[PDB]
RNA sequence: GAGCCGGUAGCGGGCGUGGAUCCCUGGAUGUCCGAAUGGGGGAACCCGGCCGGCGGGAACGCCGGUCACCGCGCUUUUGCGCGGGGGGAACCUGGGGAACUGAAACAUCUCAGUACCCAGAGGAGAGGAAAGAGAAAUCGACUCCCUGAGUAGCGGCGAGCGAAAGGGGACCAGCCUAAACCGUCCGGCUUGUCCGGGCGGGGUCGUGGGGCCCUCGGACACCGAAUCCCCAGCCUAGCCGAAGCUGUUGGGAAGCAGCGCCAGAGAGGGUGAAAGCCCCGUAGGCGAAAGGUGGGGGGAUAGGUGAGGGUACCCGAGUACCCCGUGGUUCGUGGAGCCAUGGGGGAAUCUGGGCGGACCACCGCCUAAGGCUAAGUACUCCGGGUGACCGAUAGCGCACCAGUACCGUGAGGGAAAGGUGAAAAGAACCCCGGGAGGGGAGUGAAAUAGAGCCUGAAACCGUGGGCUUACAAGCAGUCACG
RNA sequence: UGAGUAACGAUAAAGAGGGUGAGAAUCCCUCUCGCCGUAAGCCCAAGGGUUCCUACGCAAUGGUCGUCAGCGUAGGGUUAGGCGGGACCUAAGGUGAAGCCGAAAGGCGUAGCCGAAGGGCAGCCGGUUAAUAUUCCGGCCCUUCCCGCAGGUGCGAUGGG
């Protein structure tokens, strides 16, 4: 319920260069909004985010065997830092 | 029902065989028509302690604003 | 063949088999029955993966189809299931009792 | 387990949303271990669910019985 | 009752008799779309007003709650309070309503008030207490089954269509209102005493009330949901449940054999092949719950009901009745009723009026223009039992990730496809090969039961064997013979 | 069966050397050759939706071949105050208070609302990735909004122009 947690990170082999320069990617909720990623962002971690980027993506393609489906919709989340400052632990571990 | 009165209620159904008859003078009577037709009533009305209309139908009327003359 | 069955995971004669010989029932299965026993070993072969110790063929695979490895051995030998009463205050217990009255109670034994 | 609905019915209201917020924050945890704690973190990530689940609801009840 | 983390196994981790999962009722959240309804819209997306809530203030974004329209009484000022709103396999009722065909053509006719369209209600619907039936001074709500009777009958009297009473039979109740009389109550108009709105009685169930005056009277009849209360039945979670073992051939028995036992329980299904006594919360029989349903029972509340006379009279429905125009009933203008009505004229209060008699005299039967109603019967979406019913090109279009694939702008059409073995023990390891694929090796009672895998048929295709064939005739063949 | 027959989807034609691989006229490099060139080139829209891309793979599909592929398995992939579109507008048409209708369902219609490749409103050049750009990065460049501060105004509806 209304709950800050909305998000999941990416492992992009672009998304690496964002973490040599401080922007992030996080996949999120398929529906959050810029401003809220933005607060669940500072409020789940503590920084000062300056701008955030969205992007819906999906899959589709997938077969079992026989038959049929779709990968579930989906919606990447880039987002910034601004002193340059925090969030270290995302380019530590990867 | 939009084509009924009020006071009362309206809008029936019809065949309307034509043909001959001479029956009880000679033969029998021609018939031909299986023609289904509509028979139907009328629209009118007046005043409240001032502004109406009323649509009603016919008999119904001189009964009509008799009765709600009547108040 | 529904919630409904018989061993906890008990002691047990087999009777339909080729084997009949018995002991200690290991593991079982509701919906299926097939309730190994720790008798009749066969192959399956295991390939020649690091998961194995690299050598082939394993000795050990088990299922008793039947629901006919005949049920608990008191002291008194097969036997079937009956039912219970509770005698002690507030109980259940429905123990083994035909002819010999072993409990199958988790006591000193199983 | 039952101590869980304990100290969940003791609390009224918005201390047990402090508390339950909290522990969502241990679920981002958990699901940013994704990529390798993963093994006895399995039941963490079920159990928070779950659990959390359990204190939503108990505040569901408190809501209602209150007013 | 103690194993579990759905179909589904594997990677992996964990949780259980200090009652897990599973099951049953309830409670909770319940995204967005849909009658959709805060407004828009190309369904699943958009855009917001309003009080509130966090985040860096606001901005901007969320988080919560409210905002549709109509009728209903309302508060005739406050939309406050009610209700509708839609959706259903079949059944029903009403509003509409057809042709092919049938008549050896074809309109009258029939197919046919059918199919179908739409409105409406429900778990049933309508129907329903007589202005009847019709011949007996008889019947007595209605529907449903039988018979009446394929008769009475209607018809280009051609096709064909086709009752009703009457008798058995099921289930079996009747009620509420306008009677304007008064009271009284408001409220009107206008004043007094006419009207509008309520309450009593009366507000009739069989033909009667009111007013008047005398005798009444001082309870069993219980709801047409009365209202409640349990046995209240089901939802599943129900539960016990009786009785046998050895040998014996075989991969295996529960066969065969030696005995022996239960039976308010020898229905059936399962387990390597053929069990009453192994299993089968399976029959026999019994046994079940705090919660969600109502008859049978019982009370009750019991709303409510319930004389005898006399007297002039006062009052039951405003449109009946006649006429032209049609429909229903067996009726198609027929001597034609009757009920229903579209116009047109327009009445009376039971010394009244409708009906059998087209009409009239008589004789009866009834008492209209307000309304409501259990049961008997019809149908299956959902359930359970039964098959001289299929048993996979049969059965439903589908025995299994079909109204899907796929074809179609679209409404719509609409398929194939089941079965390895007792258990996988679905094949390690070697050899050849790019791997596929095979040969051994193996498990198997059998792999010619090895993965489109039981049985495996014909067409078809091939390999080897036997006789036969290059101067010939004729689809086929057949008889004679060498 | 016709039949291993017709056909292989334009008469813009290729040839060689090297590599990859078990196998390559078909794939990848190299050098020759030829056709298009106002198109067979580069963009935007409608449309299709995943390939695109990368690493793997070659049973099937490519009317042959394939060690390749716009095919299979898995992995990664599109970032916007100013680009377009909605929080702005209206045309036709639609829908719709009022109202009129209609055996029923529904028909019509004012005001109003929806409706666009028309109106209007604020960026251009360069760089970088296996794969995105005017969005990410640099460079300059501007808009509407909120708050504070100043100076000033009779400000003021979207009603008349």
């Amino acid at each position: 319920t209304a709950y800050d947690v909305i998000l999941a990170p990416v492992l992009s082999e672009k998304a690496y260069a964002g973490f040599a320069e401080g922007k992030y990617t996080f996949w999120v909720h398929p529906k959050a909004t810029k401003t809220e990623i933005k607060n669940a962002v500072e409020t789940a971690f503590k920084v000062k985010v300056v701008k955030v980027n969205t992007l819906h993506v999906r899959g589709k393609k997938k077969r079992l065997g026989r038959y049929l489906g779709k990968r579930p919709d989906r919606k990447k989340a880039i987002v910034q830092v601004a002193p340059g400052q925090k969030i270290e632990a995302l380019e530590g571990l990867i | 029902m939009k084509e009924g009165i009020h006071p009362k209620l309206v809008p029936a159904r019809i065949i309307c065989g034509c043909g001959n008859v001479i029956e009880t003078y000679s033969t029998k009577p021609e018939i031909y028509v299986e023609v289904c037709s509509k028979c139907h009533p009328f629209y009118t009305g007046q005043q409240r302690f001032v502004d109406t209309e009323g649509r009603v139908e016919r008999f119904q009327r001189r009964y009509g604003d008799s009765y709600r003359k009547g108040r | 063949m529904r919630v409904k069955m018989h061993v906890k995971k008990g002691d047990t004669v087999l009777v339909a088999s080729g084997k009949y010989k018995g002991r200690v029932g290991k593991v079982k299965e509701v919906l299926p029955k097939k309730y190994a026993v720790i008798v009749e070993g066969v192959n399956i072969v295991k390939k020649a993966v690091r998961v194995s110790p690299k050598y082939p063929q394993g000795g050990f695979i088990e299922k008793e189809a039947p629901l006919h490895a005949s049920k608990v051995r008191p002291i008194c030998p097969a036997c079937g299931k009956p039912t219970r009463v509770r005698k002690k205050f507030l109980e259940n217990g429905k123990k083994i009792r035909v002819c010999a009255k072993c409990g199958g109670a988790l006591d000193t034994e199983e | 387990m039952r101590k869980q609905l304990e100290e969940a019915r003791k609390l009224s209201p918005v201390e047990l949303e402090k508390l339950v917020r909290e522990k969502k924050r241990e679920l981002m945890e958990l699901r940013f271990q994704a990529s390798i704690g993963q093994l006895s973190q399995n039941h963490k990530i079920r159990d928070l669910k779950r659990q959390i689940a359990r204190l939503l609801t108990v505040l569901n009840e408190k809501r209602r019985q209150n007013a």
